[PDB]
């Protein structure tokens, strides 16, 4: 039997295995229609990937603050940044919007009809536009290394290893926000704080959490 | 073939052997306006005249605008240009509006009888004379004979591209002149000055800082 | 099978034993495409020589003429040359060399002959290993120099980032920090200045400095991944 | 044989047919061989004004720094504009573009139709020799006997100086907008100093 995300209920039909970290969770069936259910899987998986990435920037970013270096918190480095240097703000968003729309616009028309960017369209590039599978676009600009095409059982550890970090870096990110909203100060400073009294610092002390 | 949207489903009425034909295809028809064949050949003479006028129209804003950073050709700005040549010319501006009615709508109407009957305007006894060079040229909206002095529609290989190049830049001179009245109605000066102020500065100085082109942020 | 780190362990199915000097050690399996090995066979050829180039100089540079702090050396030897035509000159050269051995990468057997003089042409080779005139002659056999010459690149680079470190948190050279370092073996180790726990963690000073005014347009000097030391 | 790459893959349509074929169109510019022939037509001739004009800009600084007295005692290449002659630019243009009009419309006729422009109109016995060559004239045009040798090195040869002063000259007008002097003394003051004029160095002011 797979590992279920309740032991012993039987998990629906729609889900077999065959995703990767796939563990029958889904109690209100969104996922019944298969064209639905492929959408969110890459759904799932962009989510993930920004999540891992924002989380790194969010730990990476309050190490440094900690110690003494003048780093701000992440509540504070947008408008720091923004200020300090010179940067007019709407234009960075412009810009931002140029870049992501071109390239998301790029990865919808991909979803849509699952083999066209590889034609040659773009300035002129073949085969390096062209999906493996849906959400995994491996060629040479986004699996540089080359880890899809060899060892194909760890390929598939891979992949399980990513669905696995990515939802625990949502989770984690949703962390960072929901405390902040709580106590008002830095993540890592929050676990110092834990780490020095763990049995009178915590969220049952914070009288915003419950308000019993 | 190319597509403006690589992966987009092409319109099955840009897609056959007489709108594939057409200079500057490239299955561009969100809204679907081309589906009857018939406006799609009034339609491609829209974008012919409109290209062509674009092009003569723009090329006036931009040429005069460029050489008067340069010591010749003192020309005010094209918003201005009106005034200060009816305050140089001869004549109040309605005669000079009605004469150009005149000798537009015949020559209008010339082409439009043209449109409606091909081989129209080319029957005997019509004109003094000229009947003899007001025919077509099998190809609605390039005529030949008196157009084309200088003999560069004979030749068959260069065809397409001679098409093509003249709808690209005409396509692009259409976008320009639509750029000319909101960066007039936005920044307030000449477009040879927008293009100095933006190069001068450019991640200050665009339409994200102009205070109107987008009020919200 | 020779040995293999780790003695007793399975080496990966796509590491045999053509190579010099592979003993199975890829745990995340990134020599699984032979597209890709080759080019990461280059990658640590050309490490591994740039770094023992490197490691030689820094030795012997501290050897010769002492007192000269190799960290800070582009500050120092600033010479009638200037910088500028330094730079340029480096561009330039290092650019060409580049390009053709490259070139003989990516199309293998294309850029044997010298351009200018067109008698000389480099003989047939295996990629990474040209021969030749970059080579005049063999001291011994070549299959055993190659694993010498590749044990002794990964010991090299090694050494390299040792000496990076090494001059980081101390701030002296390397054979000064092994003199440093055998007059207290027990009190100045990396153990014995910084350290973790759940309580507090505590990091070395950086000794090196900040932005550097070299010639009036500061340098930027930061200490690498200054935030996470021990 | 050669390449302008060695080893890399030259365009098909290219075959040593025209003078300095080293197979560089990174582009695909010349795809079509009505380009392949307009654009040959176009290199000969910017090729040719680029070298009487490098010419023209180096032979007057080059007998200026020598220290002749004729009244172009080294005033500028771009400076011609300000100079007292004998008659304003206004009738200079004029003449200039009659005769030119008469010229290269005569060159067009020969390139459109070869083999047709050989004659001359009014004194009816000279004629040009067939061979026509669109772009090498011949005849008169080659007055002091020379295209005996394997011609094709002497129009590689052409190519090849046609190339280097088309560049040359871009370099004249590039050095000429950013150091704003004439390009001897910018020869002059980089061997003076090597090291220290660079245009990395000076693009940093
Ligand atoms: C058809 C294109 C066209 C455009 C974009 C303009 C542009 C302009 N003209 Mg103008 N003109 C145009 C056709 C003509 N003008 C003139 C003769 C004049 C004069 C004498 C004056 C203008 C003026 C103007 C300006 C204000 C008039 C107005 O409210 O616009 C409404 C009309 C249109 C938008 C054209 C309809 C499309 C405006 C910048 C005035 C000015 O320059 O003030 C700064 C001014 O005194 N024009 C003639 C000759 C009869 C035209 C021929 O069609
Ligand atoms: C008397 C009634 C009568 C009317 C209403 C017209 C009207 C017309 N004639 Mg016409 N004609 C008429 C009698 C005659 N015409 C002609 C010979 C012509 C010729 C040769 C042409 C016309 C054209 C025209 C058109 C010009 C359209 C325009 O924009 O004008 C605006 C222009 C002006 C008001 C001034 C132009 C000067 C218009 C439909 C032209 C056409 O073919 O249009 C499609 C055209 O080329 N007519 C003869 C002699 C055979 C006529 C004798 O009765
Ligand atoms: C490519 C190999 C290379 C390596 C590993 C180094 C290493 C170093 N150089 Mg050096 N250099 C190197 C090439 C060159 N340097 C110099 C000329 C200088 C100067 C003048 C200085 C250094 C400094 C430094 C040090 C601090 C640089 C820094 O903070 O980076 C941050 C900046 C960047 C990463 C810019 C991005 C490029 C660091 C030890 C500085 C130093 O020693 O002060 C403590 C210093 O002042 N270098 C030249 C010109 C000949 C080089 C060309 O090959
Ligand atoms: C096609 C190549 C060519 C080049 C590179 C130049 C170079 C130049 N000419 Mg020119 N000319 C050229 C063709 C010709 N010029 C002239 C006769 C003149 C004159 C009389 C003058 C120039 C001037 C100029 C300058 C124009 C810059 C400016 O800001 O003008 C903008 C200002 C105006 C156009 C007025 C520039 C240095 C001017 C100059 O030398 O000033 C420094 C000047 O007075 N030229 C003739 C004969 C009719 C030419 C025929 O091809
Ligand atoms: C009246 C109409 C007429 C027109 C528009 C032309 C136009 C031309 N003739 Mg022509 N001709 C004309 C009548 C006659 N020609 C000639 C005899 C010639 C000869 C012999 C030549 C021309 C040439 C030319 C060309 C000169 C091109 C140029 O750049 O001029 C710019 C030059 C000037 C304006 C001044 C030259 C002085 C041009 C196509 C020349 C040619 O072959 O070009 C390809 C040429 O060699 N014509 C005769 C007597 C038979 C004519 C009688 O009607
Ligand atoms: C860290 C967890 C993790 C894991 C196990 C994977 C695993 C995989 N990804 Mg993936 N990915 C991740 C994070 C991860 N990803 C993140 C955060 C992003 C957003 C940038 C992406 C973006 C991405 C794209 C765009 C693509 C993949 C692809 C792949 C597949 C082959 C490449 C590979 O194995 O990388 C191996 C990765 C590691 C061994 C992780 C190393 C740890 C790093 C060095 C952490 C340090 C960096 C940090 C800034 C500090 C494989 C299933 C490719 C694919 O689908 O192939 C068909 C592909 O196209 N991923
Ligand atoms: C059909 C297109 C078009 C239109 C409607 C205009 C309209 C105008 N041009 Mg114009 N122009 C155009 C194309 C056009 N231009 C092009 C293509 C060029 C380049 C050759 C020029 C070059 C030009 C110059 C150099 C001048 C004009 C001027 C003028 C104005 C007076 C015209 C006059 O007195 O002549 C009857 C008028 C607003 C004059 C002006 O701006 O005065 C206000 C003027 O001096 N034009
Ligand atoms: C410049 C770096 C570099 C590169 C590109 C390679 C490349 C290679 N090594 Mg190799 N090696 C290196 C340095 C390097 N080596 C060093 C320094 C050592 C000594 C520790 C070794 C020891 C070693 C052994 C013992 C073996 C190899 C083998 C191989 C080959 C197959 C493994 C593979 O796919 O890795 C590809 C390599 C990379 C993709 C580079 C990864 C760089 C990562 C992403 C950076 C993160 C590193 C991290 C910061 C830790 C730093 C260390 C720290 C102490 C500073 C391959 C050609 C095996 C072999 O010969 O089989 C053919 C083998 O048996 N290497
Ligand atoms: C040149 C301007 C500049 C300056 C003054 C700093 C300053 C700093 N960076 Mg840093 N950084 C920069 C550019 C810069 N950064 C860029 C462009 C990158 C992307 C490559 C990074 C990536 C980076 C990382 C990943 C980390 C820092 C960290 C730090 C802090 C500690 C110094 C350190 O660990 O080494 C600096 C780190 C390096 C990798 C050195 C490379 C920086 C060179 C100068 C960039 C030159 C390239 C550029 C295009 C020109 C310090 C405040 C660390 C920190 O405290 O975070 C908590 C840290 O972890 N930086
Ligand atoms: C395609 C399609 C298809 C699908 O189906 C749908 C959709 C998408 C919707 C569509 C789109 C559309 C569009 C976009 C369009 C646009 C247009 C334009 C822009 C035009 C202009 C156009 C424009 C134009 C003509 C212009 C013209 C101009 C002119 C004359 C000018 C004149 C002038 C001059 C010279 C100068 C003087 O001093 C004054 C003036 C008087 C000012």
């Amino acid at each position: 039997v797979r590992p279920v995300w309740f032991p012993g209920n039987p998990p629906p039909a729609h889900l077999d295995g065959s995703l990767a970290g796939d563990y029958g969770f889904d109690p209100l069936f969104l996922g019944q229609e298969p064209q639905t259910l492929k959408w969110y899987v890459q759904a799932e998986l962009v989510h993930g990937r920004f999540a891992m990435l924002g989380a790194a920037g969010i730990i990476l970013t309050s190490i440094g603050a900690k110690v003494g270096l003048g780093f701000p918190e992440w509540y504070d480095a947008g408008k720091v940044v923004v200020e300090k240097n010179n940067i007019d703000f709407p234009t960075l968003m412009v810009i931002q919007f140029y870049l992501m729309g071109w390239a998301e616009t790029k990865r919808w028309y991909d979803f849509k009809n699952p083999g066209s960017q590889a034609d040659g369209s773009f300035l002129g590039f073949t085969e390096e536009f062209k999906g493996l599978e849906n959400g995994y676009p491996g060629g040479r600009f986004f699996d540089p290394m080359g880890l899809s095409r060899g060892d194909a059982a760890k390929y598939q550890e891979y992949k399980q290893k990513e669905v696995k970090n990515g939802r625990l870096a949502m989770i984690a990110c949703l962390g960072f926000a929901a405390q902040y909203a709580a106590t008002g100060k830095g993540p890592l400073d929050n676990l110092a704080d834990h780490l020095a009294d763990p049995n009178h610092v915590n969220f049952a002390t914070n009288g915003v959490s419950n308000p019993i | 073939r190319q597509s403006w949207l690589p992966g987009s489903q092409i319109p099955a009425h840009l897609d056959t052997p007489a709108a594939q034909a057409l200079a500057g295809n490239f299955g561009f028809d969100p809204l679907g306006l081309g589906k009857d064949p018939v406006a799609l050949r009034w339609y491609q003479q829209a974008e012919l005249i409109h290209c062509r006028t674009a092009m003569a129209g723009v090329a006036g804003i931009l040429i005069p605008g460029l050489l008067t950073k340069a010591g010749a050709l003192n020309v005010p700005e094209w918003y201005d240009a009106g005034k200060v040549a009816i305050e140089n010319s001869f004549a109040p501006w309605g005669s000079l509006l009605a004469v150009q009615l005149f000798l537009c709508g015949f020559v209008e109407a010339k082409r439009w009888q043209d449109i409606r009957k091909p081989g129209s305007q080319g029957e005997p006894g019509s004109f003094l004379g000229f009947e003899a060079s007001l025919k077509g040229t099998s190809e609605l909206g390039y005529p030949g004979g008196p157009f084309d002095p200088l003999g560069l529609s004979k030749e068959a290989d260069k065809w397409a591209d001679w098409k093509l190049k003249e709808v690209k830049n005409g396509r692009l001179a259409m976008l320009a002149f639509l750029g000319f009245v909101a960066q007039k109605y936005a920044t307030g000066a000449g477009p040879v000055d927008n293009l100095a102020a933006h190069l001068k500065d450019p991640w200050h100085v665009n339409y994200a800082t102009n205070g109107v082109s987008l009020p919200f942020l | 099978s020779r040995p293999l780190w780790l003695p007793g362990s399975t080496p990966p199915a796509h590491l045999k034993g053509d190579l010099p000097g592979d003993f199975g050690f890829d745990p995340l399996g990134l020599g699984a495409n032979a597209e890709s090995l080759k080019w990461f066979k280059e990658s640590e050829l050309v490490h591994s020589r740039w770094a023992m180039a490197a490691v030689a100089g820094i030795l012997v540079q501290e050897i010769v003429r002492p007192d000269v702090f190799w960290y800070n050396a582009g500050k120092e030897v600033e010479s009638p040359l200037g910088p500028l035509g330094l730079l340029a000159v480096e561009f330039f050269l290092m650019h060409w060399v580049e390009v053709r051995r490259w070139q003989d990468l990516r199309k293998p057997g294309s850029v044997d002959q010298d351009p200018i003089f067109s008698q000389y042409k480099l003989p047939p080779h295996e990629v990474g290993y040209p021969g030749g005139v970059f080579a005049p002659f063999i001291p011994g056999d070549l299959a055993e120099l190659k694993v010498k010459e590749i044990k002794n690149g990964r010991l090299a680079m090694l050494a390299f980032v040792g000496f990076v470190m090494a001059a980081q948190v101390t701030g002296k050279g390397p054979i000064a920090a092994l003199q440093e370092h055998l007059a207290d073996p027990w009190g100045t180790t990396i153990f014995s200045k910084a350290a973790v726990v759940p309580g507090q963690a505590v990091a070395p000073p950086c000794k090196i400095p900040a932005s550097v005014s070299y010639k009036g347009i500061e340098i930027p000097t930061p200490c690498f991944l200054q935030g996470l030391w021990p | 044989l050669p390449s302008w790459m060695p080893g890399a893959d030259l365009p098909g349509y290219l075959n040593g047919t025209l003078p300095g074929d080293f197979g560089f169109d990174p582009l695909y510019l010349g795809q079509d061989p009505v380009k392949l022939k307009w654009y040959a037509q176009a290199e000969l001739m910017n090729a040719r004004f680029a070298m009487l004009a490098v010419a023209g800009i180096l032979v007057p600084e080059l007998l200026s720094n020598i220290g002749f007295s004729w009244p172009g005692a080294g005033v500028a290449w771009y400076d011609a504009g300000k100079f007292e002659y004998f008659a304003p630019a206004s009738s200079l243009f004029g003449v200039q573009m009659l005769l030119f009009a008469w010229v290269e419309i005569r060159r067009y006729q020969d390139f459109v139709k070869p083999g047709s422009a050989n004659q001359d109109p009014i004194f009816t016995n000279n004629k040009l020799p067939d061979g026509n060559e669109p772009g090498y004239p011949g005849g008169i045009f080659d007055p002091f006997g020379w295209s005996k040798g394997d011609i094709k090195s002497l129009k590689l040869k052409e190519i090849k100086n046609g190339r280097l002063a088309m560049l040359a000259f871009a370099g004249f007008i590039g050095q000429a907008y950013t150091t704003g002097t004439t390009p001897l003394k910018n020869l002059s003051t980089h061997l003076a100093d090597p090291w220290s004029t660079t245009v990395w160095q000076n693009d940093l002011a």
